This record gives C-alpha cells, structure tokens and sequence, in this order.
DNA sequence: AAGCTCAAGTACTTAAGCCTGGTCATTACTAGTACTGCC
DNA sequence: GGCAGTACTAGTAAAGTACTTGAGCTT
RNA sequence: CAUAAAGACCAGGC
C-alpha cells in the first residue's frame, strides 16, 4: 500500500523524485539524478559511517561478522524494515538506547580525522582539476595540492 | 539628523559608521534622476526605470528582509533598517531588553 | 584511515596512479614552553610521501617521464604536548571527546505524533554524522514512509 | 540637531508596513487581492485601477 | 528537439555594485554543460569597475541601471530564477515571485540603448578657438585657427587665418602643424 | 451552480536574569594597473 | 624601445498557536 | 579630559 501510493515506477524516476526533494521544481539531467543518489548513502566522500560504525551496524541485525565497509549496501536496509515490520506486528521489542554498545565515545584523534575528511574532499576536487592544469610532469608540489581548504 | 549620525574614524583606517550613511545618500541620488532626465512631464505610461531604482532606495529604509535584504560585501547579513533596531531581526531583540 | 579515500583518481586520458607509502611528520616550530611565555602558534606542516606516475593520452610527443618529489605540505595540524594539550594561536586547547548515539539503525516509539492523539506506532532514526537523515515511520492509516534530511 | 530638513521626492512611495502585512490597509478597505496583487503591481513592471 | 526553441530575455534584481562577478558566477556556477544549451548571451551593462569621470555637476545625473542584468535562457520563465540561485541578488522579477512575464528582443535592445544614453548637452564643444573652425597646435599660433583659404597641394601649405587681436592674420602653415576643419 | 462550513495543511512562532572572562577575525576572489623581462 | 606576462592591490562574491485553504456536502 | 567598535561563539558563577 506504500507502493500504490508511491508515484514512481522504475529507476529513472526514482532519481528525478529524490533530486526534486533534495527544491520541488524540475528533473536535473540523467547523470546528476544518479550521482546525488549516490553520494547521499552509498560513497565515502558524502557519507561515511566510519569503520567501527559497520561494526555496532552487524550487532544490530545479528550478524556474524563484524567487518565490513563504511558506507552502507542495498542489503541492509532491507533487512532493518523488516525488523521495522516484525517490532510492529508484536513479536519482539524495543532496543535500548542508553546501552554503551550504541553509545559509544568518539575520540580527539577521530574527531581530528572527521575535522580533516571535510578538507580532504574538498582537495580531492582540487587534485581532479589540477590533473589538467600541470604542464607535463610537474604537477608534485604545488600544481596539484593546496593547504587552503584543509 | 545630522549629529545623529557622526563620522569619527576608529583607530587608524577602520570606520565605525551607522548603516544610514550607505541609504540616505542613494535615495537623494535617485530623486533629481526623475525630475530632469526625464525632464518630462510625460504621462506616466512610459518611465519605468527610475522608481525601481528610488523604491529599491527607499526599501532599504523601510524594511530588509520581508522580499530582498540588503547586504554587503563579505557580510550575509541584512543592513540594520530603522525597524530592525526596534523588531531586531538579527537577534538585537534580546539585546534591547 | 583517512587518506586512502583520495588516491585512486582516475581521469580520461591522464591514466594517472597514485600510490601511497607512509606519513612522517616534518619539524616542529618551537619546544612546548615557549608556546606560553611567547605568541609562539606552534604550526607544524604536515608532509606526505606521494608515488604517482603518469601515462599522457593526448598527441604523442615521444617524451615521458617520472618526476618524485619525496615530501609535499598539505595542511597545517597542531601537534600534542606531552601531557595531551594543543596550541592554535596563543592559548592551551584540549578538544573534549564526544559520545552520542551510533552509526547504526534503531528503533523508537514514536516521534512526530504529538500534535495529534498518536497511538500505537512503530519507527526507525538513523544518526550519520555527514550527509542525510533517514528515518522509516508509519501514520494512522497504516503505511510506511520515509524521510531524507 | 533639533531643527529639521525635509527631501522633495518627485515620485511618493509606498510605506511596506502597509504592504507586507497579512492585514491589508488596501485590500481590506479598497476591495483589491490582500496579498496577490502586491506582489504583482508594486515592484514589477505592470502600468497605468 | 521535434520543436524548434525560441530563446527570451528576462531583467534581474540584484544589488547595486554587486553585478558583474555576478555574471561571472553564472559562468561559474553554470559551467560544464558541453554547450550552447540554455545560455544564448549574457548582458552586463554596468563595469566591473568605476570610470574617475563622473557627472559634471553634483546636480547632473546618471541615466545608468546598476544591478538590472539581462540573461537569455529558455524555460519559459528562466533567467531570473536561476540567476538568483547564483547569490548576491535581490529576489525574483516580473509576473510574480515564481514566474516572470517573458518580453521581446527590441525592448531588450532598448533597455541597452537608455544604457548607450548619455548626458550630451551640458552644450561644449572645443576644439575651438575664435577661427572658423581648425586646430593649430605647432609654432607661435598654437591654439589658435582659421581657414585655409587657399590651398597649396603642391607646395604643402595651408594659409590659416588667425584671428589675433580681434584681426585676421592669414598665415601658412604645413598639414602636421594644424589640424583640418 | 452557488455556496457554506469543516477539516487537514501550512507557515510561523518565541526559547524562564545579569555578569564578566578570553578570543577572533573583520574577505578571499577577480580586474586593472604598473613593473619588469625579453625580443 | 615596445609588448606581454605576472604580481600587487583595491573593489568586490520540541510542540504549540493562529491562519489559510481546498474540498465535501447541502438549497 | 578623550580613546579603547559592533557582533558571533565558547567557558564560568548562581
């Protein structure tokens, strides 16, 4: 019944509606549409559940494993509706928030890496068009990098 | 009025002026523009660019946020109009009292 | 952890790769005492070894080549004293850690249904720490919606 | 600082408190669109009811 | 496209100062698209910096619109809307605040041409002194004119009039020595 | 067809004293001009 | 000596209220 | 007698 209220019927769509609610006026282009998408869930430059962050994410679902990647996949969403789904039919119950296996202290060293990410896709954008500002080979010191937005 | 508004320097090269010095001095500078450019004493169907521009002067006194604030260079801040000192739209309300 | 997110650039017609050795920081500006006695900010560069190497795809000039530069500064870091305290500009620093709730998936009671009666209903909140929201909750007609940002 | 000067605009202008507000003094009283015909007349470029 | 498209233009509210780098962050903002697919021109009628000439007096005026550009982008209703999410602009212009009236080619040309207007009669020209009409500018008549009453091609001379004193003087002078009326 | 009320939808709201501390930066990008090096 | 490149420097990019309004239901 | 701006954010007392 989501479905049937759900306007959309395939991929192309799907894109268009997730970019006009990022401004509800037009469809993009066909590749921005894609690349938003993917930088809102499913890439390290926009979003990153940091490494430890996939291991509290396998107790949560019961996995095995603890290892895994920092940006999530089309499996595990899937899997959490349908604990979603089973916690409101009546079968099992609520998860504690409090509990030190959610949370979690964030340390001084983390919090410079997650205050040094920011800068570094930034540089990432600097390096791409700093590929076709160097002259042949001379693109090492300076001609690529800046210290600026770090 | 005028001793209303001084215009001591700072410290050296820094200015701490009220922000009427930047409005008052458009708004005359948009009045004589309709009386003799525009020397008519036309009908009123034709002349359109000036009140754009003195209503747009006048504005800023009035009121800068509602449409269009009025910002400068390095500043994403409204201009202090006459009725934000006394609403505060920036938070000066709770500076007031 | 962090830097190898940026390496691996790929451009058409550059055939470009960049791979990574080690970090080493460079020197220091001054020892840990003058920092208070003076308006010493202590900004010590960071310097980094880089491997790139370079295939060019754009008229064939017969001339290649391989230049290696052995440190390049990026970014301007504090260093830590031996204690655990920073310096920025003139003052001692210390960043406080923070604990919050995880990266990971819940479930809640309700949220939003305060306006109205708001009986039995079940949802999930998500915390990333950049990015979007992603929350999956239901309404009384019995139907589960979703929200982004 | 007491005494006063007066600047002779050629054209008059409006007054926005009278404009933006939700009560309108010249929507109400003369029977135009509250809001509408505001932001269609004022700034724009619809002429000389 | 089945429909062959028709580019229009649009004015656009923005500060006064704050234009021209506005355009040119439209070229920013609005950058990598390969084309030539919505753009047709853009048009920027104030300068990116000030002339040190300005009005001869301080009651005489500037027929000048800062702050009005005039981008070509088809949507209909488009170039006001995505050159205000280009920033420093006022608001959005026209029919209402989320959909201008489109206006025609000539009126853009004319909004140029009360840009191309300027304030020629405070009435001087000179280039002028009391001969009838040249420009002397060499030897003892320096400033000074006339006419070449007759002209001598072949001796290259031109005897100028000067009037001197309240008196002609008819004197010959060379052809890089004055200048022809 | 006119119209009359009703309900959901929407934007907007104002965040219970005063007090000093220290600090931190007041803008970094574009355009024009002037200076210097090379042909 | 003249022209072009580049660097320096001065303008300049939570949980509620009211209130609106769209729609469903009658003379 | 005149000069130390304005604002933001944080910490602190009760």
């Amino acid at each position: 019944e989501t479905l049937r209220v759900d306007p959309t019927n395939d991929r192309l769509s799907a894109l268009v509606e997730i970019y006009r609610m990022m401004r509800p006026g037009e469809p993009p282009t066909r590749e921005a549409a894609e690349s938003l998408f993917e930088n809102l869930f499913f890439s390290e430059d926009r979003y990153d559940l940091s490494a430890v962050g996939r291991m509290k994410f396998n107790r949560s679902l019961l996995r095995e494993e603890i290892e895994g990647s920092g940006i999530l996949s089309k499996d595990d969403i899937i899997d959490v509706m349908k604990k979603l789904i089973d916690i409101r039919n009546g079968k099992g119950e609520v998860d504690d928030i409090d509990h030190l296996g959610n949370r979690r202290i964030r340390s001084v060293g983390e919090m410079a890496e997650n205050q040094f990410r920011v800068g570094l896709v930034r540089v990432e954008r600097a390096v791409k068009e700093r590929l076709s500002l160097g002259d042949l080979d001379t693109l090492m010191p300076q001609d690529m990098i800046n210290a600026k937005p770090i | 009025p005028p001793d209303l508004r001084p215009l001591v320097p700072l410290d050296g090269g820094r200015f701490a002026t009220s922000d009427l010095n930047d409005l008052y001095r458009r708004v005359i500078n948009r009045n004589n523009r309709l009386k003799r450019l525009l020397d008519l004493a036309a009908p009123d169907i034709i002349v359109r660019n000036e009140k754009r521009m003195l209503q747009e002067a006048v504005d800023a006194l009035l009121d800068n946020g509602r449409r269009g604030r009025a910002i400068t260079g390095s500043n994403k801040r409204p201009l202090k109009s006459l009725a934000d000192m006394i609403k505060g739209k920036q938070g000066r309300f709770r500076q007031n009292l | 952890a962090a830097f190898r997110s940026v390496f691996p650039i790929q451009s058409y017609s550059g055939n470009s790769e960049l791979q990574y050795v080690s970090y080493r920081l460079g020197e220091p500006v001054f020892d840990v005492q003058e920092c208070q006695i003076r308006g010493v900010t202590y900004s010590a560069p960071l310097r980094v070894k880089l491997r790139l190497v370079i295939y060019e795809r754009e008229a064939p000039e017969g001339t290649v080549k391989d230049i290696k530069e052995q440190e390049v500064y990026m970014g301007e870091i504090p260093l830590m004293t031996d204690n655990g305290t920073f310096v920025i500009n003139g003052t001692e620093r210390v960043i406080v850690s923070q604990l919050h709730r995880s990266p990971g998936v819940f479930f809640d009671s309700d949220k939003g249904k305060t306006h109205s009666s708001g009986k039995v209903l079940y949802n999930a909140r998500i915390i990333p720490y950049r990015g979007s929201w992603l929350d999956f909750e239901f309404d009384p007609k019995d139907n589960l919606f979703v929200r982004i940002d | 600082r007491e005494r006063m000067g007066h600047i002779e605009l050629a054209s008059p202008t409006a007054h926005i408190w009278f404009l933006k507000s939700l009560p309108s003094r010249i929507g109400l009283l003369l029977d135009m669109p509250l809001r509408d015909i505001e932001r269609v007349l004022y700034f724009e470029s619809y002429v000389v009811i | 496209m089945s429909e062959a498209p028709k580019k229009r233009w649009y004015v656009v509210q923005a500060f006064s100062g704050f234009e021209g780098r506005v355009a040119t962050s439209l070229r920013e903002h609005i950058k990598l698209h390969n084309m030539e697919d919505l753009f047709g021109e853009v048009m920027v009628p104030t300068e990116e910096v000030v002339e040190i000439r300005g009005g001869q007096r301080r009651k005489s005026e500037r027929k000048f619109f800062p702050g009005y550009v005039l981008v070509q982008m088809v949507m209909n209703d488009a170039s006001w809307h995505l050159v205000r999410s280009v920033p420093r602009v006022m608001g959005f212009i026209g029919g209402t605040s989320d959909r201008p009236a489109p206006i025609s080619d000539k009126e853009v040309d004319a909004i140029m041409n009360r840009l191309q207007q300027v304030g020629d009669k405070p009435r001087p020209k000179t280039l002028f002194e009391p001969g009838e009409m040249v420009r002397v500018n060499d030897g003892p008549f320096a400033d000074f004119n006339g006419v070449v009453e007759e002209v001598d091609y072949e001796k290259s001379r031109l005897k100028v009039s000067v009037s001197i004193f309240g008196r002609a003087t008819p004197v010959e002078l060379d052809f890089s020595q004055v200048e022809k009326a």
